[PDB]
């Protein structure tokens, strides 16, 4: 369920220009202050000093950004079942995603199947009906909208 | 060279010996390292032993074929070996002998070959071996001192020995705990401070202590032994970080305790400002000879003279404890107490006054805002006996016309002049006390304090009056009253002093800047003496600072009050800083920077590094703004310690002016005010860039602060720097005025500036040394940072003095002649060759009666050996009174 998901809200161009200016002030002042300050005597029996008064020498911070390796297809096959909400999906489906599913059938409600896999983006007929037809709750957008 | 083809002994060599040294010695390289390390097999160590006699002989032929090409390829690897790393320490009988020639090989490479690399490689091998070997090692050094052939090597021989020990590789706990150091001290004195300082151990100071204490009488005489130690300590302190610095001072205090000469001992007790330490030393100064002679006079003058009080009464922390003890021994009641109290110092001031000449009265006009300025100049110029006596006596004219806080101040300033008089001068102060408004009555107490610092015998004490008044309401009445109490009670450790400090009887009833004085007042009681560790003064600071976010001026004063109280040990200051941190305020970050900077001094390592640390592009309050632009001067050390350091830091400082100035336009305005104070606080040897810089900018831009900060420098020596300043201050003053208020500042500075050639001169010396803790400098630093146009400031403003005696009287022995020995000075300089500790004793001769002109002719060496008297006080940073042990009944006086 997590290999095709809904990617984050965007970095955007707008925020990119805006941020650099902000980062610039903090960046020079931190580095300039932090590197220069020592409170250490290295030719002493002590390593540094037992601490007289508190130091300003301090350290930096690192934050990366999350990405998973080079692929254009699912990561992990999966033999577990995952619930799919119709047209919100489990998270999201891409055209390779239904290949990996052996299923695309239902036995998770009253409904059951008369047909098996249908290949990617293609119609399957779920059999809630006797063999003809009966209505079902409205998932489609126009009914909900009006 | 590890070859079994013979280079080493797998069997007894004799063939390569003669042959190899000419071109480049191949035999000894493999023999000493490779054979020793691979086989510590004892049957194989016996072959080497037989070989050993041959090994000795190798040194004379090796000195015959010296030449830089022949010597350079032969040894790089012997230099590298360590005994404990070949583990040849673990057989003592045969390797110890192998070390005896091994040293003799190394010494030629160390000095004769001049490049930096040969010395450093060579250090690591000598130290490890020397400590392990000890006793036999001392014999080994002597053999080398003589030299197998008497050539160039002997001169170098002493330095290399001690230069090698500096490294102190491996063992740091030694094997001997007296070290091999001892014979070298007498021969070379230059190498030794390099060893103690790099080593930067308390253990280093232990080894130095044991050897100087024995060496005192025995080696040569007491006088040279005393001299050797004083120099050594001086390099060492800068290198040690602050917690550890206190420990080295005490260790030193023990070497001195025994010694006939006391000067350096007092400096160490001063640094700490501890009640117990100063007591121990004092009793010890007097004891050596029960006759008054050098011993008592040396102890009494030297400890008492030292500063920690802006008022002229000096310390007085020592005074109460020391006096009862001195009268008990009995050489007379009147003699011990008279020297001890300020009474003798009142005379010597009077006599010096004439030679130096006077800048006239501080009067200008008694009308308009100029009457306020007039009042202030009298106080600033003279904290001693004046020649402006005629204006002060007549109270009605100057004192009354005064407005607002200036009335209180006028009344204070009058006490400064009356100081050195109280045998008739008291009476007016009391008239002022009875009558009129609170400002004048409170002024009279502050003033009384000031006058009653001219005696310790006390007549109609000031101390009684004060007690009842502080308690008494009206914020102006309490403000003056507490501030007075700080002088009057003094640095004393009497219960009377301790008990008062506990309640904050001061201002805390106003949310304005006048309230800040409360923290200052508790500081004023201690006056530079160390903390009792009272909670009340620390807590007060949080309260006052926290409530405003509306006054920039208020927030800064609370840490400034605390610093005065805090002044003392490195040990003590860590503890008091802790209490404040628990709560956090952005206003405290101003205090955090102040306390750290005060604490750090005494170390060139921690102090200078802190002293550039800046973020100022967030706020111009106290929040992130901090002390930084102000701080950039690097003043705290320069005042505290070392003669060399004072010029080096200023060298850094010049460049820093540009950096603030260019960095911001706002930065330039603030930087110019504080830079002008570095000159007064620090006492640099540079007068080039800064006096002129301030002068030119002030013609361009009206800005009144500039004249004020400059005139405080201009007191020091009054036609060196004063030549420029007087011109600038006058020209601006009479071509620009913006207000009556504006005029008032410019006059105050203009009058304060002149007072001819070193009269009640400002120096941050003790005049016995300048390695010690000077007077409270922070009081002019407070007046200089903020606008001096602020009327609230005025009360504090009156004492910003940071004077050093105009005494250059020769004493330190009982003979008590005026105008001391011949000495050396260069006053055609702005940097000088010798600032080791004591400068060059040739230069161009000075022994004149007129007071010394430092800080561009700073160097004084005390010279007296040709006259056959000897100095007890060698120049330790002194700029006042000589101390000698005189074998003459009259001390010669010279022209030059």
């Amino acid at each position: 369920p997590s290999t095709f998901a809904y990617p984050a809200p965007l970095e955007v161009p707008k925020e990119k220009e805006k941020e650099k200016v902000s980062t610039a002030v903090l960046s020079i002042t931190a580095k300039a202050k932090k590197k220069e300050k020592e409170k250490e005597k290295k030719e002493e029996e002590k390593m540094e000093v037992d601490e007289a008064e508190k130091k300003e020498e301090k350290e930096k911070k690192k934050e990366p950004e999350p990405n998973f390796q080079l692929l254009d297809n699912p990561a992990r096959v999966m033999p577990a079942q995952l619930k799919v909400l119709s047209m919100t999906e489990t998270c999201r489906y891409q055209p390779f995603k239904p290949l990996s599913i052996g299923g695309i059938i239902i036995l998770k409600d009253t409904s059951e199947d008369i047909e098996e896999l249908v290949e990617p983006v293609a119609a399957h007929g779920p059999k809630i009906e006797e063999e003809e037809q009966e209505p079902e709750p409205p998932e489609p957008f126009e009914y909900i909208d009006d | 060279m590890e070859e079994g083809g013979r280079d080493k002994t797998p069997v007894q060599s004799q063939q390569p010996s003669a042959t190899a040294p000419s071109g480049a010695d191949e035999k000894s390289s493999g023999k000493e390292r490779r054979d020793a390390g691979e086989k510590d097999k004892e049957q194989e160590l016996s072959e080497e032993d037989k070989q050993l006699q041959d090994e000795l002989e190798m040194l004379v032929e090796r000195l015959g074929e010296k030449d830089t090409s022949l010597y350079r390829p032969a040894l790089e690897e012997l230099r590298r070996q360590i005994r404990s790393s070949t583990t040849s320490m673990t057989s003592v009988p045969k390797p110890l002998k192998f070390l005896r020639p091994h040293y003799g090989k190394l010494k030629e490479i160390y000095e004769n070959m001049a490049p930096g690399e040969n010395k450093c490689f060579a250090a690591d091998i000598i130290s490890v071996l020397a400590m392990t070997m000890s006793g036999e090692r001392e014999c080994l050094k002597y053999r080398l001192v003589g030299s197998q052939e008497e050539l160039a090597s002997w001169g170098h021989e002493y330095v290399r020995h001690l230069a090698g020990e500096v490294a102190k590789e491996w063992q740091e706990l030694d094997d001997a705990e007296k070290a091999q150091r001892e014979p070298l001290l007498t021969l070379v004195k230059e190498i030794v401070p390099y060893n103690m300082a790099h080593n930067a151990e308390h253990e280093a100071c232990d080894l130095l202590m044991e050897i100087e204490q024995v060496d005192m009488l025995e080696k040569d005489i007491d006088e040279n032994a005393y001299s050797k130690v004083c120099l050594y300590l001086t390099s060492c302190v800068n290198y040690v970080p602050e917690p550890e610095n206190s420990a080295l001072l005490r260790c030193a205090l023990g070497v001195f305790r025994k010694f006939s000469r006391f000067p350096e001992a007092l400096r160490l007790a001063l640094m700490l400002n501890d009640m117990e330490l100063v007591e121990d030393i004092f009793t010890s100064c007097k004891d050596v000879v029960v006759q008054k002679q050098m011993a008592f006079m040396l102890g009494r003058h030297g400890v008492f003279l030292e500063l920690s009080e802006d008022v002229e009464e000096y310390e007085d922390l020592t005074e109460i404890m020391s006096n009862v003890q001195l009268n008990s021994n009995f050489l007379a009641l009147a003699r011990e107490l008279d020297i001890m109290e300020p009474k003798v110092p009142d005379d010597i001031y009077k006599t010096h006054l004439e030679n130096n000449r006077f800048g006239g009265s501080g009067s200008q006009v008694d009308s308009a805002r100029m009457n306020l300025a007039s009042s202030f100049v009298n106080g600033f110029v003279n904290a001693a006996f004046g020649q402006d006596k005629l204006l002060t006596d007549d109270g009605n004219k100057w004192l009354y016309k005064n407005k607002d806080h200036g009335m209180l101040s006028a009344a204070a300033s009058l006490g400064m002049i009356l100081l050195w008089d109280v045998d008739g001068g008291l009476t007016q102060i009391d008239k002022y006390l009875y009558s009129s408004e609170d400002y004048i009555k409170s002024g009279a107490l502050l003033a009384c304090g000031i006058v009653n610092s001219g005696v310790r015998n006390e007549c109609d004490p000031a101390l009684a009056l004060l007690s009842d008044y502080v308690l008494h309401n009206s914020n102006t009445m309490r403000l003056g009253s507490i501030f007075g109490l700080g002088l009057a009670y003094a640095g004393s450790n009497r219960e009377d002093v301790l008990t008062l400090l506990l309640p904050v009887m001061g201002d805390s009833k106003s949310s304005m800047e006048v309230a800040g004085v409360t923290a200052l007042a508790c500081g004023m009681i201690a006056v530079g003496s160390c903390n009792g560790d009272v909670t009340s003064t620390i807590l007060q600071t949080i309260m006052e600072k926290s409530e405003t976010e509306l006054k920039d001026t208020y927030a800064r004063w609370l840490p400034l009050g605390l610093g005065l109280n805090h002044l003392g040990k490195g040990e003590a200051i860590e503890a008091i800083l802790a209490a404040l941190e628990v709560v956090s305020e952005p206003f405290r970050s101003f205090a955090n920077t102040l306390v750290d900077v005060c604490a750090y001094a005494g170390s060139g390592n921690v102090l200078k590094v802190q002293q550039l640390l800046h973020i100022c592009s967030e706020h111009f309050d106290s929040k992130e703004k901090e002390e930084d632009k102000d701080k950039k001067e690097k003043k705290d050390k320069d005042k505290k310690e070392a003669p060399a350091d004072m010029g080096a830091h200023q060298g850094v400082a010049v460049l820093g002016i540009a950096l603030i100035a260019m960095g911001e336009e706002i930065g330039a305005e603030m930087a110019l005010r504080t830079f002008g104070h570095l000159l007064r606080y620090g006492e640099p040897t540079l007068r080039r860039a800064v006096p002129l810089a301030l002068a030119l900018i002030s013609v361009s831009n009206p800005r009144l602060n500039i004249l004020d900060t400059l005139s405080k420098f201009s007191h020091d020596a009054d036609p060196e720097v004063s030549y420029n300043s007087i011109f600038a201050m006058g020209m601006v003053g009479s071509g620009t005025n913006n207000a009556r208020l504006a005029a008032m500042l410019r006059q105050l500075a203009q009058y304060h500036a002149k007072d001819p050639n070193n009269l009640f001169m400002v120096r941050l010396a003790q005049g016995l040394t300048h390695l010690g803790k000077g007077t409270l400098t922070l009081c002019p630093y407070h007046s200089d940072r903020q606008l001096m146009s602020q009327v609230a400031v005025a009360g504090l403003l009156t004492v910003l003095v940071s004077f050093l005696d105009v005494r250059n009287i020769i004493l330190g022995k009982s003979h008590y002649v005026l105008y001391g020995l011949v000495a050396a000075m260069q006053p055609r300089m702005l940097v000088t060759f010798d600032e080791e500790l004591r400068p060059l004793p040739v230069s161009v001769r000075v022994g004149q009666a007129v007071d010394v002109v430092g800080q561009a002719g700073k160097p004084k060496t005390i010279t007296g050996f040709q006259t056959h008297t000897t100095p007890v006080l060698l120049a330790h940073g002194e700029r006042a009174e000589l101390a000698t042990e005189e074998f003459l009944p009259v001390t010669p006086i010279l022209e030059g």
